[PDB]
């Protein structure tokens, strides 16, 4: 178990992917040209996980950038770190997507996917022991959602002995690029249920909340949300990016966090809630960290855990701090709200500690949660969707691209079923 | 040996059943005559056409002997697979199967008699 | 690029086309000779214009009229040098307010070079989006040859988009009695092809230049200039590219909920006399208020007694996103604006940052910030029923049919096209029902 091959698709997926590579490239100590300049060896103990090793003391992101827009890659290259990417790993088309899933998954997308697969195979042949594949995309768009789900299918079928990992982002009525976001999202979930082992659900609406209310940014621009996404992703991958027995690789972490085949939808949690370029007049303690990162105000999905019981939790504390204080505080949070945890999974709340804290932050608290509260997300979509699917509105923009009306009902049904599954396992007892 | 799962099993078994009630159409929406852009319209007519014609004809007094003839399709309409949309079950009834489409693309049949 | 191609048919479509490319050259900054000071001989405007060799920036437009008197003004006017001459295609005998002479007798012999020339434009491009067709619903040329021309463009260019700019006829400047017939016909044949048809009530334009410009008998000139300004608002989101404007094909998707329901009522914000001077600029909130008054509307109808299915606002000039959001708050609940139970009541906004350049001596008072709303409302069906009445008296007695049949067409095509019209009206009904 070693290398992770990374992919990013769509406008949103490529933007937030760029920002994520900025983050971890700054943590580990990598410059926009690719040389290593850090002042710690722990940074390079597990550096191969996300980096090809190139001649000339360089470091290349083992990543693959996919879009059907032209201009997104332009915004990448002339971006800050756009020099480091091995140019053969750029793959993009010229048609566009139009926030149309069907276009991304059957037509204009299918005329580029084999060319993506050849670059994926070029990075997987120079691998030694490939772990799995990490994916980021939008679910409300056309490129990342459609072509993304396509890639997930063909890659998980080309190597089914490896891991499939996705960071999907939601449609938000408070952001809303279009009004077929429910459809795109619905189908993409229908794929993600049977296709992926892990899905870190970022909710665009939740991020609009955390920006407008907690951070008080009155007109949230897209980059504003992409900062919260970047922080979340940097945190959850700490287990994989630094020496740690707990959650050393994708397979381990997945086996610890996933007790049921379908239910692999994780509510992430970050603390403290930080704006861009803001001072820390009084950096948080340990009790304050643990108290916030389980509070609903710090959640990446627009859901309340005071309504849903956690099945598993992977908590990660970054920055040097008292380990005894950590264990104690975690015990506190667990057995003070034990009526909000499943007891039929003993010791289900694992915790790993890191020493190099995030950029600028002295201490942080990154939280992954397999919650039965995540259904509050689906039931939003599965309502948003149904309202339009009843009189079959906006269907000609997909059936006109060559799909089947039953492919939608398989999706809505599969989703309502995933929610009934979540509630079912919520009402579980010790009999 | 628990419950709760049982209510989830009842689910998991039905989802597969639904899958077969979809994987039935597909390889059974193939078979022999199974194409041409009017495939849905044809399957509509076929599920019509037969399975019918219990009632027969008691008319009125006219001022003109009005009669109608239907000719069969020829090589041109068959090679480029056109569809037959006229039927006559009794020597007294001309049926047209006007292929209509609602606003929402649902194909239906206006059965003028 | 992501190119487009404009097409202008008939007296109306050609004259309004000249006003449109007039305004295009003014806003984007080109002189009648086709030269631009700023360009390097791949930008947001290189979708509507192509660069030649000597920086002689030349449109991507084909002009057609069956009687060359209306296009000869192009080759005599200030823009005679502007055009590649091969795409100013003309006939000889005008269609004479007869649809059938467009669709069958006269158009057949010219369509093939029309499309070899449109072809000659299409091979210039690297990734063409769709065609913009400008014509009138009335005159024979613009109805017939557009119905056929689209019937052909769907063969040669199936994957591409097709946007109509349509001119509903006003009785005041109507040059024929048989305008309903032509309109119903070209709508019937053009429907299954066209993707989105922006309709222009000439009656409404006349009333606009009666109220806000205070012209007693406005010429065809005034009307073409006004309509041109609105079209420039619509296309502006295609011809510019800030980080705050999206493609017209991006939110074309949200305007058309059903294949046959693709007629968005438009609405244009500040319309004030440059003569009647002394004027305070309007806030974003005030023009967003005006975007809902049937005065500042494009088609003669009443959306207050009708339901909405979408809404777009294309702002141009000085507009901050927060100004838009606040105005949208003031409008949202404070008015009786209704959506169908199957549609999110959301707005998407295209903020374009170029101001609205009006015309030298053009009685449009220049302004700093403007908005053009595209509302797909069910009350637009009014404009169809105003047709089918003026029709269903004449066709009740088959008066005037003998001409159209006398140039090739059958009768049953009339009963069919009309029946299809009534079907469309009942579809604009079926949109309004709910559920439980
Ligand atoms: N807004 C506007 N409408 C026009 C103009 N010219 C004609 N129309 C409208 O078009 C209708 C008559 O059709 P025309 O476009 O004049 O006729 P045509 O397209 O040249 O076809 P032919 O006359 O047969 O050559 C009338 O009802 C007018 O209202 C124009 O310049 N501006
Ligand atoms: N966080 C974030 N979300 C975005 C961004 N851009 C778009 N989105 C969301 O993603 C969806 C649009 O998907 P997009 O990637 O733009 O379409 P695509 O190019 O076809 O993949 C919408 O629901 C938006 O709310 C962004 O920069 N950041
Ligand atoms: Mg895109
Ligand atoms: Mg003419």
């Amino acid at each position: 178990m070693r290398e992770i091959v990374h992919i990013q698709a769509g406008q949103c997926g490529n933007q937030i992917g760029a920002k994520f590579w900025e983050v971890i490239s700054d943590e580990h100590g990598i410059d926009p040209t690719g040389s290593y300049h850090g002042d710690s060896d722990l940074q390079l103990e597990r550096i191969n996980v996300y980096y090809n090793e190139a001649t000339g003391n360089k470091y290349v992101p083992r990543a693959i950038l996919v879009d059907l827009e032209p201009g997104t890659m332009d915004s990448v290259r002339s971006g800050p770190f756009g020099q480091i990417f091995r140019p053969d790993n750029f793959v993009f088309g010229q048609s566009g997507a139009g926030n149309n899933w069907a276009k991304g998954h059957y037509t204009e997308g299918a005329e580029l996917v084999d060319s993506v697969l050849d670059v994926v195979r070029k990075e997987s042949e120079s691998c030694d022991c490939l772990q799995g594949f990490q994916l980021t995309h939008s679910l409300g768009g056309g490129t990342g959602s459609g072509m993304g789900t396509l890639l997930i299918s063909k890659i998980r079928e080309e190597y089914p002995d490896r891991i499939m990992n996705t960071f999907s982002v939601m449609p938000s009525p408070k952001v809303s690029d279009t009004v077929v976001e429910p459809y795109n999202a619905t189908l993409s979930v229908h794929q993600l249920v049977e296709n992926t082992d892990e899905t870190y659900c970022i909710d665009n609406e939740a991020l609009y909340d955390i920006c407008f209310r907690t951070l008080k940014l009155t007109t949230p621009t897209y980059g504003d949300l992409n900062h919260l996404v970047s922080a979340t992703m940097s945190g959850v991958t700490t287990c994989l990016r630094f020496p740690g027995q707990l959650n050393a690789d994708l397979r381990k972490l997945a086996v610890n966090m996933v007790p049921f085949p379908r239910l692999h939808f994780f509510m992430p949690g970050f603390a403290p809630l930080t704006s861009r370029g803001s001072q820390q007049y009084r950096a948080l303690t340990v009790p304050e960290l643990t108290q916030q990162m389980f509070d609903s105000k710090n959640m990446m999905a627009a859901c309340d855990p005071r309504h849903g019981r956690y099945l598993t939790v992977a908590a990660i504390f970054r920055g040097r701090m008292s380990m005894k204080e950590v264990d104690e505080q975690m015990l506190n949070v667990q057995n003070k709200n034990s009526s909000y945890f499943v007891e039929w999974i003993p010791n289900n709340v694992k915790t790993a500690v890191c020493d190099i804290p995030p950029r600028g932050l002295k201490m942080s608290a990154t939280f992954i949660g397999n919650s039965t509260a995540i259904q509050e997300l689906f039931k939003r979509i599965s309502e948003q969707f149904t309202a339009m699917f009843r009189r079959k509105a906006f269907l000609h923009w997909y059936t006109g691209e060559g799909m089947d009306e039953m492919e939608f009902t398989e999706a809505e049904s599969n989703m309502n079923d995933l929610v009934s599954e979540y509630q079912q396992y919520q009402d579980a007892t010790a009999d | 040996s628990n419950c709760v799962k049982e209510v989830e099993k009842l689910q998991e078994k039905r989802e597969k059943r639904r899958l077969q009630q979809q994987e039935l159409r597909e390889k059974r929406a193939q078979d022999v005559d199974a194409t041409n852009p009017n495939y849905e319209i044809m399957c509509m007519i076929r599920d019509f056409r037969g399975s019918l014609d219990y009632r027969p004809l008691p008319i009125d007094e006219h001022r003109i002997c009005v009669c109608v003839r239907k000719r069969p399709l020829n090589k041109k309409e068959t090679q480029m697979k056109d569809l037959d949309v006229i039927t006559i079950p009794s020597k007294d009834v001309v049926m047209v199967h006007e292929p209509k489409q609602k606003v929402d693309l649902t194909r239906y049949l206006e059965n003028q008699t | 690029m992501r190119e487009c191609i404009s097409i202008h048919v008939g007296q109306a479509g050609v004259q309004i086309g000249n006003a449109c490319w007039e305004l295009y050259c003014l806003e984007h900054g080109i002189q009648p000779d086709g030269q631009m000071p700023s360009d390097k001989t791949d930008d947001s405007f290189n979708t509507f214009f192509s660069e030649t060799g000597a920086g002689k920036h030349v449109p991507r437009a084909v002009f057609v009229d069956l009687e060359p008197t209306v296009i000869d003004e192009v080759r005599t006017g200030t823009y005679r040098q502007l055009f590649h001459p091969e795409q100013l295609i003309t006939g000889k005998e005008d269609a004479a307010n007869n649809y059938a002479r467009g669709h069958y007798t006269i158009g057949k012999e010219i369509i093939d070079l029309v499309l070899d020339r449109i072809r000659k434009l299409a091979d210039q491009c690297t990734g063409l989006q769709g065609f913009l067709v400008f014509h009138s619903f009335g005159g024979g040329t613009g109805s017939g040859f557009t119905s056929l021309l689209m019937e052909r463009l769907s063969v040669d260019y199936g994957k591409k988009s097709k946007l109509e700019f349509s001119i509903y006829p006003a009785p005041q400047v109507s040059t024929a009695v048989v305008e309903p017939y032509n309109s119903i016909l070209t709508t019937h044949t053009t429907l299954e092809h066209s993707d989105c048809a922006f309709m222009v009530d000439n009656e409404a334009i006349y009333d606009i230049c009666r109220r806000n410009l205070d012209i007693e008998r406005p010429t065809y000139t005034n009307l073409n200039r006004l309509i041109s300004q609105i079209v420039s608002s619509i296309t502006a989101s295609l011809r510019f590219d800030g980080a705050l404007n999206v493609d017209l094909t991006e939110f074309q998707t949200n305007l058309v909920p059903y294949p046959r329901i693709h007629f968005p009522l438009a609405t244009y914000a500040p319309v004030i006399s440059a003569e009647k001077a002394y004027h305070e600029q309007l806030s974003v909130a005030e023009i967003t208020n005006a975007c809902f008054e049937p005065a500042n509307q494009m088609v003669k109808c009443d959306p207050r007694h009708g339901k909405y299915m979408a809404c777009c606002l294309l702002y141009r000039g000085d507009v901050v996103p927060k100004d838009v959001n606040a105005a949208i708050a003031t409008i949202k609940t404070k008015r009786s604006i209704q959506f169908v139970d199957w549609c999110p009541t959301g707005f998407k906004v295209g903020i374009n940052y170029q101001p609205p350049t009006v015309v030298p001596g053009g009685d449009l008072a220049k302004v700093q910030r403007a908005v053009c709303m595209l509302s797909n409302t069910t009350a637009i069906a009014e404009a169809w029923a105003r047709l089918d009445h003026k029709f269903d008296l004449m066709y009740a007695k088959r008066a005037f049919v003998h001409w159209y049949v006398g140039e090739g067409m059958e009768e049953g095509e009339f009963s069919e096209a009309r029946e299809d019209m009534a079907a469309l009206e009942k579809d604009y009904e079926e949109v309004g029902v709910d559920s439980v």
